[PDB]
């Protein structure tokens, strides 16, 4: 397969397991998620030390689609070769009631 | 104050940072090298609001109270400004807090790409102790 960056490997109707690629140069990482097109989202931070490229995003809605950025957060003066922000989607299953 | 290289490593020393956690004395010399350059009062801003402060460079967000980070945990329960004090005391404590978090020294970015894995004993090479 082509490699995917950032990438949902597991799922539920109501909660989502992100994986992407880290950088060297990354104190922790942002995620940003909302409703694609909604009108609010919410941002969480990945602790320092944790180089697992996982996360866990819970509490969404099923059926919804869900826009999720991942990017790498930098002391000012030493990001080098750091991306940047990368997204994608991913539309929750429904439930099973 | 800027340390003197054996200067901080007779210092960390005395504070019992020797294989603690299973990290020689040399990896926090080094590791206070590349994030402050043995600069007690080195304050740099990230590009999400939080600041690292002192010669361990403890970060806003996560372990050092700043009053002006956004959702900041400060899991270490000291405000920032005591992490700038000449006496490396409280970041010491600080710092013995993080590496004992779970994740090791690599909270630490400089060291990660700078320390790790190198001969880290050559930064007390020729001091006191």
């Amino acid at each position: 397969d082509v490699p995917r960056d950032l990438e949902v490997v597991a799922a539920t109707p109501t909660s989502l397991l992100i994986s992407w690629r880290g950088y060297p140069w990354a104190t922790y990482y942002g995620i940003i998620y909302g409703e694609t097109g909604g009108n609010s989202l919410v941002q969480e931070f990945t602790m320092p030390g944790d180089l697992s490229h996982r996360a866990t995003i819970s509490g969404l809605k099923p059926g919804v689609d869900y826009t999720i950025t991942v990017y790498a957060v930098t002391r000012v003066g030493r990001t080098f070769d750091t991306p940047g922000p990368i997204s994608i989607n991913y539309r929750t299953g429904h439930h099973h009631h | 104050k800027v340390f003197g290289r054996c200067e901080l490593a007779a210092a960390m020393k005395r504070h019992g940072l020797d294989n603690y956690r299973g990290y020689s004395l040399g990896n926090w010399v080094c590791a206070a090298k590349f994030e402050s350059n043995f600069n007690t009062q080195a304050t740099n801003r990230n590009t999400d609001g939080s600041t690292d402060y002192g010669i361990l460079q403890i970060n806003s967000r996560w372990w050092c109270n700043d009053g002006r980070t956004p959702g900041s945990r400060n899991l270490c329960n000291i405000p920032c400004s005591a992490l700038l004090s000449s006496d490396i005391t409280a970041s010491v404590n600080c710092a013995k807090k993080i590496v004992s978090d779970g994740n090791g020294m690599n909270a630490w970015v400089a060291w990660r790409n700078r320390c790790k894995g190198t001969d880290v004993q050559a930064w007390i090479r020729g001091c006191r102790l």
